[PDB]
C-alpha cells in the first residue's frame, strides 16, 4: 500500500545519490 | 574388506570382449527367458471420521487396515493447488536442475554409468528380526542386509541423511563400497516395480519426472566370510527365489493377494526387506534435494560450505515428518507390512525448523536496513528512517524480494490439511528468506549479508553501488583523522573525557559520543548537529542484533519462543535503563544550557542514552566493541535480570530463570511440581509441594492451597538463586 | 551506581583496545 510509494521515494533518493556520486567523479 | 558375488550360472558373463560399452558383466541368452517368466508369472498385479471410511468404500479388503490411493492421502487428496503449481512445487517431486535421465543399458550392467553405494541404518533398532528374509542357494543360508543403490552421477558433496520415525533419530548411511556385479538394470527395475509398487502400495514416488529413473536398487543377501569380506547373492537367484516361493514357519512373513499386502503375525519376502525399503524414499529425496541445491548456490551468490545449514534454513515447520514420499503411504505400509516384534500381550522437535535462523535473520535484516538507511541519509530524522525501515522489513516485500532467489522452488513447503492458499506460501517465502540471510550472516561474514540484501534490494546495478558503499558520518567526514585536536578548545568534551576514562574507551571522533548524549531538547550546535534520536534507532537495531546473535549461539537448544523470552528479559526498557544508570550516564547528558539544575532523568530517557551510546560506539568503532560492552553489561547478568525483574508469577519467573541453565542436547523442560504432604482435616489443609526441574529438587513450599504451596516452592527456588 | 561493573568494563575495553594494538 503506502509502503510501495515509500519504497518508490527511496528508489528516487537512491537515484539522486547515485547521480551525485558519479557527478563527483 | 572385499565384496564378492556368487557364480554366474551361464546367466551373466564377465567376458572381456563380450562387453557392451563400459560394462563389466553381460547378460547371456539365458536371462531373457527368466525375465519373461518372472514378468508373465509375477505380473498379476495390473490384471485385477465416518465420511473418511465411507469414501474408502469401493473395493475394500479386510478390517477398516488402510489401503493406498494414487494421489490421495488418508483424508481426501494430497493436492489442492493449481495446474502450473506442479512445476513450482517441491512436494510434487519437481527439483530445479533435474532433466531427462539417459537410459543406461537394456540388460547388461553399467559400471561406467552407475556409481554404487551401500545403504545401512544406524542405529539398528528396527532392523534385526527373529524372522529375516533368508534365501538358500548353494547349500548356504543367505541373509538379507540393507539395500544397494546405483546413482547415475557421483554424490561428491552430500551430507548425512538423518530422519526420525520410531521416536529415534535414525541415520541412513550410504557408504561408497565396491559394486556387486552380476546384475541387470531390467532385473532391478523388475524387482523395484514388483516391490515398490505391487507388494508395497507406494505410489506418488516420482523417481523420473512426468526412460530410466534417478536411482537403481538391488537387494543385498549376504552369507558372510572368514578371513575376508563377504559374499553377495546375484540377482538371478533373487528372481528365481521370488518366483519359486510366490507359489511357526509362516510367522512374520509378507503375503499379497490382488489393500496390497499384509504381514502375517499370527512371495518369499518377510517383514525384513519391507521395513528396509521404507527408508529409501527419504534418502532419495535427500540426495536429489542436495543435488538441486547447487543451482540455489548460484542464485544466492554465496556457496554454503555446510549443506546442513542451508537445508535447515530451507526447512519449513509445515513438515510434520521428515519422510520423502507421501506420509499416508509411508505410515500405512509401515503398519500393514512393516516390522513388528512379538508382544507378550497377544513430543515433537521444534529445533529442526528455520525459526531459529528466522529469529536471527529478523535482527540481521533489521540491522542492515537500519545502518544503510542511517548512513545514506545523514539529514533525515528518525521519522523517515523508521518509515523506510518499516517499509522494507515488511513481510510481503520480503516475500516478493525472496522470489528473486526462487526460494519458492527450493523451499520445503509441505501440503497442509485442507486450507492452503497463496498466503501461506508467500508468508513461508518471507520467513524462509530471513532464515536464509540469517544463515548467511552466521557462516559467511556480515559483509556477505550486506552484499546479499543489497544486491537483492535494488534491481538497477547502479543503485547498489550507493547502498553497499554508504559514506562515513558527517561528524567523521569533516575530520579525516580524529577530533582530539578539537578537545583542547572544547566545552563539553572535557566532561566526556571522564566518561572515556571510566569505561576505558578512547573515542576517535568525540562528536559522535557527544551526539549520543544530546537530548531531544537542544537543536543544532557546532560540537553536534542534531540530537541522538537517530542513534536511538540505530542503537536499538544493533542492540537487538548483538543480543539475538548471543542468545542464538549460546542457547542452541532453545526454540524461537524461548529465545524471544530471554531476549525480552535481556534487552528491554528497564534493563538498559538500569545499565545506563549504573554506568552513570545521567551526569554526562546534554540538555538546554543552564536551565537543568538537577540531574533527574526519565527511565525511557536513560534507555535512549544507553542505546545512543551503543550506536555511537558502533559508528566510532565496530560490532566487536558493542559485543564486548553487552558482554560485560548485559549477557552474563541475564539470570540477574530475571531475579530483580517485575513480578507476575513465581512459576513463570522460576521457569524463565531455569531457562538459563546449561542445556545439553535435549530441549529445555519446564519446572515440575510434585505434591509431598496432604495433611489437615476436611476444613483446613496444609499442602507441602516440592519443585523438580529435570530431576533435581529446587526448593520446597508449604501453603494452604496447592497453587499457593507450589508458588511458595517456586519462591523458595528463586531465593536459592540468590 | 556500581563501580564494580564499570571497573570490569574498563578492564575488558582496555583489553580489547590493547588487543587491536597488537595487530
Ligand atoms: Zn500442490
Ligand atoms: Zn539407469
Amino acid at each position: 500500500m503506502a509502503n510501495l510509494h515509500i519504497l518508490s521515494k527511496l528508489q528516487e533518493e537512491m537515484k539522486r545519490l547515485a547521480e551525485e556520486r558519479e557527478e563527483t567523479r | 574388506v572385499w565384496i564378492r558375488c556368487t557364480h554366474s550360472e551361464n546367466y551373466y558373463s564377465s567376458d572381456p570382449m563380450d562387453q557392451v560399452g563400459d560394462s563389466t558383466v553381460v547378460g547371456t541368452s539365458r536371462l531373457r527367458d527368466l525375465y519373461d517368466k518372472f514378468e508373465e508369472e509375477l505380473g498379476s498385479r495390473q490384471e485385477k471420521x465416518x465420511x473418511x471410511x465411507x469414501x474408502x468404500x469401493x473395493x475394500x479388503x479386510x478390517x477398516x487396515l488402510w489401503y493406498n490411493d494414487p494421489g490421495q492421502m488418508n483424508d481426501g487428496p494430497l493436492c489442492k493447488c493449481s495446474a502450473k503449481a506442479r512445476r513450482t512445487g517441491i512436494r510434487h517431486s519437481i527439483y530445479p536442475g533435474e532433466e531427462a535421465i539417459k537410459p543406461c543399458r537394456p540388460m547388461t550392467n553399467n559400471a561406467g554409468r552407475l556409481f554404487h553405494y551401500r545403504i545401512t541404518v544406524s542405529p539398528p533398532t528396527n532392523f534385526l528380526t527373529d524372522r529375516p528374509t533368508v534365501i538358500e542357494y548353494d547349500d548356504h543360508e543367505y541373509i538379507f542386509e540393507g539395500f544397494s543403490m546405483f546413482a547415475h552421477a557421483p554424490l561428491t558433496n552430500i551430507p548425512l541423511c538423518k530422519v526420525i520415525r520410531f521416536n529415534i533419530d535414525y541415520t541412513i548411511h550410504f557408504i561408497e563400497e565396491m559394486m556387486p556385479e552380476n546384475f541387470c538394470v531390467k532385473g532391478l527395475e523388475l524387482f523395484s516395480l514388483f516391490l515398490f509398487r505391487d507388494i508395497l502400495e507406494l505410489y506418488d514416488w516420482n523417481l523420473k519426472g512426468p526412460c530410466c529413473p534417478r536411482f537403481h536398487f538391488m537387494p543385498r543377501f549376504v552369507r558372510f566370510l572368514p578371513d575376508g569380506g563377504k559374499e553377495v547373492l546375484s540377482m538371478h537367484q533373487i528372481l528365481l527365489y521370488l518366483l519359486r516361493c510366490s507359489k511357526x514357519x509362516x510367522x512374520x512373513x509378507x503375503x499379497x493377494x490382488x489393500x496390497x499386502x499384509x504381514x502375517x503375525x499370527x512371495t518369499g519376502i518377510r517383514s525384513d526387506v519391507c521395513q528396509h525399503a521404507m527408508m529409501l524414499p527419504v534418502l532419495t529425496h535427500h540426495i536429489r534435494y542436495h543435488q538441486c541445491l547447487m543451482h540455489l548456490d548460484k542464485l544466492i551468490g554465496y556457496t554454503f560450505q555446510d549443506r546442513c545449514l542451508l537445508q535447515l534454513a530451507m526447512t519449513h515447520p509445515s513438515h510434520h515428518l521428515n519422510f520423502g514420499m507421501n506420509p499416508d503411504h509411508a505410515r500405512n505400509s509401515l503398519s500393514n507390512c512393516g516390522i513388528r516384534q512379538p508382544k507378550y500381550g497377544d513430543t515433537p522437535s521444534r529445533i529442526n525448523h528455520n525459526e531459529r535462523l528466522e529469529f536471527l535473520g529478523d535482527a540481521v535484516v533489521e540491522f542492515l536496513t537500519s545502518v544503510h538507511l542511517y548512513y545514506l541519509f545523514p539529514s533525515l530524522e528518525e521519522g523517515g528512517l523508521a518509515t523506510y525501515r518499516t517499509a522494507i522489513v515488511q513481510n510481503q516485500h520480503l516475500a516478493m524480494l525472496a522470489k528473486k532467489l526462487e526460494l519458492d522452488r527450493f523451499m520445503l513447503y509441505a501440503h497442509g490439511p485442507d486450507l492452503c492458499r497463496e498466503s501461506d506460501l508467500r508468508h513461508a517465502m518471507a520467513n524462509c528468506f530471513q532464515a536464509l540471510i540469517g544463515a548467511v550472516y552466521l557462516e559467511g561474514s556480515l559483509e556477505e549479508a550486506k552484499q546479499l540484501f543489497g544486491r537483492l534490494l535494488f534491481n538497477d546495478p547502479d543503485l547498489r553501488e550507493v547502498w553497499l558503499n554508504y559514506p562515513l558520518h558527517p561528524l567523521q567526514l569533516q575530520e579525516p583523522n580524529t577530533d582530539r585536536q578539537l578537545i583542547e578548545t572544547s566545552p563539553v568534551l572535557q566532561k566526556l573525557t571522564e566518561f572515556e576514562e571510566a569505561i576505558g574507551v578512547i573515542f576517535t571522533h568525540v562528536r559522535l559520543l557527544a551526539r549520543a548524549f544530546t537530548l531531544r531538547t537542544v537543536g543544532f550546535n557546532h560540537l553536534t548537529l542534531g540530537h541522538n534520536q537517530r542513534m536511538e534507532f540505530l542503537g536499538d537495531s544493533i542492540m537487538q542484533l548483538v543480543a539475538t546473535e548471543y542468545l542464538f549461539i549460546h542457547f542452541p537448544d532453545h526454540h524461537e519462543g524461548h529465545l524471544t523470552l530471554l531476549r525480552s528479559s535481556l534487552v528491554n526498557n528497564r534493563t538498559q535503563a538500569k545499565v545506563a544508570e549504573e554506568l552513570g550516564m545521567q551526569e554526562y547528558a546534554i540538555t538546554n544550557d543552564k536551565t537543568k539544575r538537577p540531574v533527574a532523568l526519565r527511565t525511557k530517557t536513560l534507555a535512549d542514552l544507553l542505546q545512543s551510546f551503543i550506536a555511537a560506539l558502533y559508528i566510532d568503532k565496530d560490532l566487536e566493541y558493542v559485543h564486548t560492552f553487552m558482554n560485560v553489561c548485559f549477557f552474563p547478568r541475564l539470570k540477574e535480570f530475571i531475579l530483580n525483574q517485575d513480578w507476575n508469577d513465581p512459576k513463570s519467573q522460576l521457569q524463565q530463570c531455569c531457562l538459563t541453565l546449561r542445556t545439553e542436547g535435549k530441549e529445555p523442560d519446564i519446572p515440575l511440581y510434585k505434591t509431598l504432604q496432604t495433611v489437615g482435616p476436611s476444613h483446613a489443609r496444609t499442602y507441602t509441594v516440592a519443585v523438580y526441574f529435570k530431576g533435581e529438587r529446587i526448593g520446597c513450599g508449604k501453603g494452604p492451597s496447592i497453587q499457593q504451596a507450589e508458588m511458595g516452592a517456586a519462591m523458595d527456588a528463586l531465593e536459592k538463586y540468590n
